[PDB]
RNA sequence: GCCUGGCGGCCGUAGCGCGGUGGUCCCACCUGACCCCAUGCCGAACUCAGAAGUGAAACGCCGUAGCGCCGAUGGUAGUGUGGGGUCUCCCCAUGCGAGAGUAGGGAACUGCCAGGC
RNA sequence: CAACCCGAUGCAAACUGCGAAUACCGGAGAAUGUUAUCACGGGAGACACACGGCGGGUGCUAACGUCCGUC
RNA sequence: CCUCCUAAAGAGUAACGGAGGAGCACGAAGGUUGGCUAAUCCUGGUCGGACAUCAGGAGGUUAGUGCAAUGGCAUAAGCCAGCUUGACUGCGAGCGUGACGGCGCGAGCAGGUGCGAAAGCAGGUCAUAGUGAUCCGGUGGUUCUGAAUGGAAGGGCCAUC
C-alpha cells in the first residue's frame, strides 16, 4: 500500500577506469549528479549537461586529486 | 495543462516557422524574438504567439 | 577582506585561462604602483616583466600610478615580450575593473604591438 | 515503556549481531550487569528487571541501563496471508552482544549489587555475569 | 568639515593623553551615521512609507534606501519584499554636518529631553539611540508634516571598547546624561 | 643571504587561537573627489588625482600547544582460499588487515620573476 | 520541569569526518590450455527448476516456506 | 515514469519488501556580461514585541536550489541588475545504455546570431520524472510524382496537429 516504485538502470559511473584506449570521447566517468566526484579536467573536460565527464584528445586517463579538499579531477593526458 | 501550443512564423514571405508553448492565461501577449530562417538563410523577426 | 574579495573574482577566468593552456599577462595594480608581468602556461615560470618600480621607467615617469604612468609600463612589458619572441597572450586583469589604469597599459601593451 | 520517542522511519530491517560489545568496562557505576551472551532484550525484560533491582536496593543508589532497544522488530497477525506486506511494529527489542554493560550500580555495598543483579538476571534471557568498576 | 576639523584639532589629542594612544593612527573615528526609520506597517498603507521616505530624504542629505524583508516569514506575516523602511547611512561629510544639525539641533530641539542615554553603547564600541519620535527638526513644513514618525540613529564607531566609545561624542557635543 | 610584492606547486603536522614584531622601500590603510567610473543609500565597495599622517586595522614575519590536523609498534574487528564445530553464531591453517585509541609528530615545506639592503 | 550547548556511554538499510578483505576495469610478463576467444551464417531446445554453502529481504534469523545475488 | 534503501564498496538483479514523488512550471525561472553571499544566535537600537527594518560581533555551504529524493553547487548550479533570444539551421569524431523499437552524452565543422574590451560562453533550465509507438487522416511548404498529353485530384518529401 503506497509502497513500491523504483526508477531503472541509469549506470553512472566509471566506464573508463584509469588509463584506457581513451577515444575520441569515450566516458571514463558518466557518474551523473555529480560535479565533485569526478571534477572535469586534464586535456579531456566537456562535463555535459548531465555532468558526465567527456574526455576529449585520446591518449590516458589520470583521475587526480589536484586541488584544495580532495577534488577528484579527471584529467587524460595523451598515451 | 493551461499552456497551449504556440507557433512562431517568419516575417520573410517564406512558409518556414517555429513551435513552443506559452501560458496565454497570463499572457494574452503575442510574442516575437527573431530566430534563424532556413529557407532564407538569415536570422529575421519571427511572430504569432497568442 | 578587500583582497581576499578581488582574488575569488580572478579566479574564474583565472582558471578558463590555465585550463585553456594559454599565456596570461597578469596586470597588478595598487595606489601608489602598476605592474605587469607574463607567465607561462604551468604558472610557475615567469617570461617579461615591466613595473612601475623599476627606476628604468620610474624616473622618466611622472608618477607611479598616473594612468599613463601605467600605460607607460603596459608598453613596456609588451617591448620586452615580443623581443623575446612572446606575442598572443589573454589579458588577466586579475579581479581589477577592465577601465582604468587596468585599461590603459592593456590597450596600450595591444596597440604596442601584442596580439590580444 | 521504554522505547524511542522518535524515528526516522517505522520499520527497520532484520539484520544480525556478531558478538562482542562496545561499552564493556562500568563508566558510571562500580558495578553492574554483563552480556557473556549474545541475544536480544525485548526491552520490557531490560524493565521488568530494572524493578527487581530497585526492589532489592530499596533506595540508597544510583542505577545504569547502558542498553537500549531502540529496534522495532514486527509481527504478522493470526490467520493472516503470507508475504503481503512487512508486517505492522509490535515491541521494541534491544540487540546485545558478549561484552555488553547491561546495567550498573555504585551507590550500595558490593555485597547488595551483587545480590541485586542476582534477582536481576533472573528475567533475562541472555546469561549476564557480575563485574566491577575497575581502574580499566 | 566643521566638526570634522573639530576632532583631529580638539579631540585626538585629548583622547592622546587621556588614553595616552601610541599613535594617532589609533585615536577612535566618527565612522558614518546610519539612520533607519522602520516604516514597519506599509502593508497596507503602503503610502506611509514613501512618506517616511521624503521625511527621511528630509534629514539625510542623500537618497533613502527602502530596504526589503529577510525571513518573508514574519510572524506578523510579510511576504519575501514587503518593505518595511530605509536605512540611509551617512557620508563623511554629510555624515559630519549631520553630526551637527544632530546635538546642536536635534536633540537639542528637545521634546522634554533632560540627558541622554550613557548605555546606548555595544561591545566593540559603537552607540545607537532611537529618537523614539522625529523631532519634527527641519522637515517639510514643520507643522505641515505626516503623521508622526519616530527612527532611530546608529553610529558606529572605531573604537575598540564602549569604554573608549564614551571620549569620543563625549569628546564633542554629545549631551548625554551625568 | 635579510626583507617585501606578483604568479604558481602542494592543499590542515600548510589551519585556529594567544603573544611579540615590521614601515614613506614594497603593502596596507590614508588625502582629495567637478571629474573617468561608480552607490537598488553611500567615494563603504568600485574608480580617478595624490600629499600630509601612521603601522592602529588588515597583512607579512617570529614565538607559543590551548584547539584542529598528521600519526605508528603492538593488539583488536573484519575478510579471500582450504577445513571444523554448530541454533541464528564461531573456531583452525593460511594470506590481506582496519576504525578507534596509545607513543609520538607538528606552529608548512617549495619554485619563477621583480623590488629594496 | 526541561531544548541548546560542555564532558562521559551506546544505536542505524534509507548516518558517515573513517575504511578493508575483494570483486571489477585496464597495462605488461612467463608457462600451461588438442581457439579455450570474437564475428557471421544452417538447426535448436529452453524461458515450471530443487537442494546444499555464503551475503541478504520477507517469515517467528519458523517451515523440505517464499524472493534476489553467488558457487 | 522519477529518487533512496534492499544490492553483497564496477554495471545490473526479486517480492502484495520499506519510504516519497511525476503526467508539469518558466519569453523568464532561458543566454550572456557585471556584481553580490547566507541560516542561526549574542549585544545595542522609535513605534518592534518570539521574530518587520538598522548597527556591530560570533558563526560558517547549519542557508538557498520552482516541485520528491539522491547526488551537486562559492570559479557558485544560490541572489541582483544591464543587454538579449543559442529554447538557432544543417551535420557530427567518438562514446554510454538497451533483445529490439529506441534513449542519452557529445568535441568539433558550415551558415548565420546574442552577450562581452577580450580570452570566451550560448544548440534552454544544477542533473536525473513531467510521457504514447503504428495506422488513419487535418494544416502549411515543395515545379519529387501524377495512368493518352497539359493541368488537377491523389501520393511522396519537410514542418506540424
Ligand atoms: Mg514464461
Ligand atoms: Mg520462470
Ligand atoms: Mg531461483
Ligand atoms: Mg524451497
Ligand atoms: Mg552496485
Ligand atoms: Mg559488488
Ligand atoms: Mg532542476
Amino acid at each position: 500500500g503506497g509502497s513500491t516504485r523504483n526508477g531503472r538502470d541509469s549506470e553512472a559511473k566509471r566506464l573508463g577506469v584509469k588509463r584506457f584506449g581513451g577515444e575520441s570521447v569515450l566516458a571514463g566517468s558518466i557518474i551523473v549528479r555529480q560535479r565533485g566526484t569526478k571534477f572535469h579536467a586534464g586535456a579531456n573536460v566537456g562535463c555535459g549537461r548531465d555532468h558526465t565527464l567527456f574526455a576529449k584528445a585520446d591518449g590516458k586517463v589520470k583521475f587526480e586529486v589536484k586541488g584544495p579538499k580532495n577534488r577528484k579531477f579527471i584529467s587524460i593526458e595523451a598515451e | 495543462g493551461i499552456r497551449e501550443k504556440i507557433k512562431l512564423v517568419s516575417s520573410a514571405g517564406t512558409g518556414h516557422f517555429y513551435t513552443t508553448t506559452k501560458n496565454k492565461r497570463t499572457k494574452p501577449e503575442k510574442l516575437e524574438l527573431k530566430k534563424f530562417d532556413p529557407v532564407v538563410r538569415q536570422h529575421v523577426i519571427y511572430k504569432e504567439a497568442k | 577582506d578587500k583582497k581576499s574579495a578581488r582574488i575569488r573574482r580572478a579566479t574564474r577566468a583565472r582558471r578558463k585561462l590555465q585550463e585553456l593552456g594559454a599565456t596570461r599577462l597578469v596586470v597588478h595594480r595598487t595606489p601608489r604602483h602598476i605592474y605587469a608581468q607574463v607567465i607561462a602556461p604551468n604558472g610557475s615560470e615567469v617570461l617579461v616583466a615591466a613595473s612601475t618600480v623599476e627606476k628604468a621607467i620610474a624616473e622618466q615617469l611622472k608618477y607611479t600610478g598616473n594612468k599613463d604612468a601605467a600605460a607607460a609600463v603596459g608598453k613596456a612589458v609588451a617591448e620586452r615580450a615580443l623581443e623575446k619572441g612572446i606575442k598572443d597572450v589573454s589579458f588577466d586583469r586579475s579581479g581589477f575593473q577592465y577601465h582604468g589604469r587596468v585599461q590603459a597599459l592593456a590597450d596600450a601593451a595591444r596597440e604596442a604591438g601584442l596580439q590580444f | 515503556m521504554l522505547q524511542p520517542k522518535r524515528t526516522k522511519f517505522r520499520k527497520m530491517h532484520k539484520g544480525r549481531n556478531r558478538g562482542l560489545a562496545q561499552g564493556t568496562d562500568v563508566s558510571f557505576g562500580s558495578f553492574g550487569l554483563k552480556a557473556v551472551g549474545r541475544g536480544r532484550l525485548t526491552a520490557r525484560q531490560i524493565e521488568a528487571a530494572r524493578r527487581a533491582m530497585t526492589r532489592a536496593v530499596k533506595r540508597q543508589g544510583k542505577i545504569w541501563i547502558r542498553v537500549f532497544p531502540d529496534k522495532p522488530i514486527t509481527e504478522k497477525p493470526l490467520a493472516v496471508r503470507m508475504g503481503k506486506g512487512k508486517g505492522n511494529v509490535e515491541y521494541w527489542v534491544a540487540l546485545i552482544q558478549p561484552g555488553k554493560v547491561l546495567y550498573e550500580m555504585d551507590g550500595v555495598p558490593e555485597e547488595l549489587a551483587r545480590e541485586a543483579f542476582k534477582l536481576a538476571a533472573a528475567k533475562l534471557p541472555i546469561k549476564t555475569t557480575f563485574v566491577t568498576k575497575t581502574v580499566m | 568639515a566643521k566638526l570634522h576639523d573639530y576632532y583631529k584639532d580638539e579631540v585626538v589629542k585629548k583622547l592622546m593623553t587621556e588614553f595616552n594612544y601610541n599613535s594617532v593612527m589609533q585615536v577612535p573615528r566618527v565612522e558614518k551615521i546610519t539612520l533607519n526609520m522602520g516604516v514597519g506597517e506599509a502593508i497596507a498603507d503602503k503610502k506611509l512609507l514613501d512618506n517616511a521616505a521624503a521625511d527621511l530624504a528630509a534629514i539625510s542629505g542623500q537618497k533613502p534606501l527602502i530596504t526589503k524583508a529577510r525571513k518573508s516569514v514574519a510572524g506578523f506575516k510579510i511576504r519575501q519584499g514587503y518593505p518595511i523602511g530605509c536605512k540611509v547611512t551617512l557620508r563623511g561629510e554629510r555624515m559630519w554636518e549631520f553630526f551637527e544639525r544632530l546635538i546642536t539641533i536635534a536633540v537639542p530641539r528637545i521634546r522634554d529631553f533632560r540627558g541622554l542615554s550613557a548605555k546606548s553603547f555595544d561591545g566593540r564600541g559603537n552607540y545607537s539611540m532611537g529618537v523614539r519620535e522625529q523631532i519634527i527638526f527641519p522637515e517639510i513644513d514643520y507643522d505641515k508634516v505626516d503623521r508622526v514618525r519616530g527612527l532611530d540613529i546608529t553610529i558606529t564607531t572605531t573604537a575598540k571598547s564602549d569604554e573608549e566609545g564614551r571620549a569620543l561624542l563625549a569628546a564633542f557635543d554629545f549631551p548625554f546624561r551625568k
